[PDB]
């Protein structure tokens, strides 16, 4: 897929958002079409609606509230009008742009809240096989997040110091790495003040040059008997597929070698054993600015209460429009593949992994283990952190975050 | 008239922070092509290679940050309103009763445009030829006091050819890829 960008198709994207949960709603609560009705227009009686949360002006202020959002029909609901909420009668509520969400009331009177997604299971077989795989001992997964140099410098210092703790003390099975690994932000690359590299016999001329010559004989240096995963950042100067959801890099291209390293998309979700982690690159606990009402929903945890709205909305970057740094970089959104960071097979991942800028952390929210690793560098230099998460060697529920310890490393 | 609405590429020096625009092998009070490459006027600093082409790739990527930022726009003159959100009918206007057509205000055309006006910098045929567009109009405070002339020119773009070709493949990266 090329750089086109279509508004029919993006279009039809947002509205088949708002047709699938429709259909989840009336199959989870069993409820029957004609119940639906079109909420921008007057009626005498009380309906179900679906829709989309959007601001009540096109041209909207930065700051939202509960007296300025409307919710936008689809075309066969409302003919994609919009219309003005009234939350008045409604006393508990987070919101966000981007939303879909269900209501009985436009009025507000009940909030239907939707369903978490079902979790994936296996067979005693396939669980059987895992337990060998292991030899008894415990699952071992390794996760880090760029970026992995400082703004004043180009040391890996302190990835090569985690590089032979890893290799000759922790001893993982996999290791997960996230970009950026030379954003294409960081202060000298943007300004151009590369310095001449004397540990370099021929220096580089290009930014992906550098990758090779900088990153490449480091990460080399991975046991070979730790599987390796990257997947990138949209302020990857290696990726040329700058838009999320974003094709993985080409291992070829990075010269590492196929003994152990696997690229993968942002988003990618795969299975270690019967594990089955949905990992996604564009910092949704950062972006998701919700409007709330009510005590027990402001006393919640902000990251509870955003890893909710994500496992609800069934996508890793459920915010539109996509949040904007101001122009710099941004979520940079392909509207038209929005489909691609749905969850697969329409599962809750057992392990959510979405790297942020906010502090590292590890939770448990609706039986999924959230991680944010934090970044493996600080600007100034400074140790970073990373997460190390150890599980319990094993149809069935997984049942991992019973099972999985999380440690946040410096 | 392809690049009529294209922007410059602009450029730091890395030693002393002067900004200013890249026109190809053309005349500029701020910058100099040399026999051994591209030279600011202000502090005599040469460029290397990376120093070059991590601008350019800076730019595209601030570009095409913007273009997937996705604003759009709306035709009708007495309208005009620009708006990040898309009504699932795309084409429609978010103002009650506008009839008015709503475009991508960076259409990919345009994006097309800009990383073919940034390639045309380091085509080295093109260069010869000087059949780029101009960085400064006639009346700009900073339009350059001396013209190269053609011969020097041929010169210049064939001992940079290197230099040429290393930061043309750097836009090349995006423009198969689009």
């Amino acid at each position: 897929r090329t750089m086109r960008q279509n508004l029919q198709e993006a279009s039809d994207v947002l509205d088949d958002q708002i047709e699938s949960f429709t259909k989840i709603i009336q199959n989870h609560y069993k409820l029957s079409p004609n119940d639906f009705a079109d909420p921008t227009i007057q009626s005498q009686s009380e309906i179900y609606a679906v829709g989309r949360i959007v601001p009540d002006s096109p041209t909207y202020d930065k700051f939202l509230n509960p007296e300025s959002l409307s919710l936008e029909t689809s075309r066969m609901g409302g003919v994609g009008r919009r219309v003005r909420l009234d939350l008045s009668q409604v006393n508990e509520l987070s919101f966000f742009l981007g939303q879909i969400v269900a209501f009985k009331g436009f009025t507000v009177n009940s909030i239907l809240p939707l369903p978490y997604p079902n979790s994936p299971v296996s067979t005693s077989q396939e669980l059987q096989e895992f337990q060998a795989n292991l030899e008894g001992s415990s699952l071992k997964v390794i996760v880090t997040c760029g970026p992995y140099f400082a703004n004043d410098n180009f040391s890996l210092e302190l990835l090569q110091e985690f590089i032979d703790s890893i290799n000759n003390e922790v001893k993982p099975h996999v290791l997960i790495m996230f970009g950026p690994f030379i954003d294409i932000t960081h202060p000298l690359i943007a300004s151009g003040k590369l310095p001449n590299f004397p540990q370099f016999k021929t220096q580089p001329k290009t930014l992906d040059e550098l990758f090779l010559k900088l990153f490449t004989p480091i990460l080399k240096t991975i046991s070979p008997h730790i599987q390796t995963v990257l997947i990138p950042s949209t302020k990857d100067a290696i990726s040329n597929h700058a838009a999320y959801p974003q094709a993985s890099l080409i291992r070829k291209a990075l010269q590492l070698p196929k003994r152990n390293f696997k690229c993968m998309a942002n988003p990618s979700s795969f299975q270690i054993n019967e594990i089955y982690f949905g990992c996604s690159n564009v910092d949704t606990f950062k972006d998701l600015k919700e409007v709330i009402k009510g005590g027990t929903t402001s006393s919640r945890y902000r990251l509870d209460r955003v890893s909710e709205h994500i496992l609800q909305q069934r996508r890793y970057y459920p915010i539109f429009p996509g949040s904007i740094r101001t122009h710099i970089s941004g979520a940079d959104l392909d509207v038209s593949y929005l489909g691609l960071t749905e969850f697969v097979g329409g599962f809750s991942p057992d392990i959510m992994i979405i790297p942020s800028e906010l502090q590292h952390f590890a939770r448990v929210v609706q039986n999924v283990v959230v991680i944010n690793p934090g970044r493996f560098i600080r600007a100034t230099g400074n140790r970073g952190s990373y997460a190390q998460i150890t599980v319990q060697c094993p149809v069935y529920l997984h049942n991992v975050w019973k099972r999985a310890r999380v440690d946040l490393i410096a | 008239e392809r690049f009529k609405d294209t922007v410059t590429l602009e450029l730091s020096c890395p030693s002393c922070d002067k900004r200013f625009p890249f026109g190809g092998i053309v005349s500029s009070n701020y910058y100099r092509v040399s026999y051994n490459g591209l030279q600011c006027k202000h502090c005599e600093q040469l460029f290397t290679p990376l120093q070059l082409t991590s601008q350019i790739e800076h730019s595209i990527r601030a570009h095409i940050s913007l273009y997937y930022a996705g604003w759009l726009q709306c035709d009708d003159s007495t309208c005009g309103i620009v708006t990040r959100q898309v009504s699932v009918f795309g084409k429609r206007c978010l103002n009650d009763g506008c009839t008015g057509v709503m475009r991508y205000k960076y259409s990919d055309k345009q994006l097309y445009n800009q990383l073919l006006y940034f390639d045309s910098l380091f085509d080295c045929e093109k260069n010869k030829k000087q059949e780029l567009k101009p960085i400064y109009l006639p009346d700009d405070l900073d339009y350059p006091k001396e013209q190269l002339t053609e011969s020097s020119i041929k010169a210049l773009t064939e001992q940079n050819r290197e230099l040429m070709e290393t930061g043309r493949s750097v836009v090349q990266k995006y423009l198969n890829d689009c």
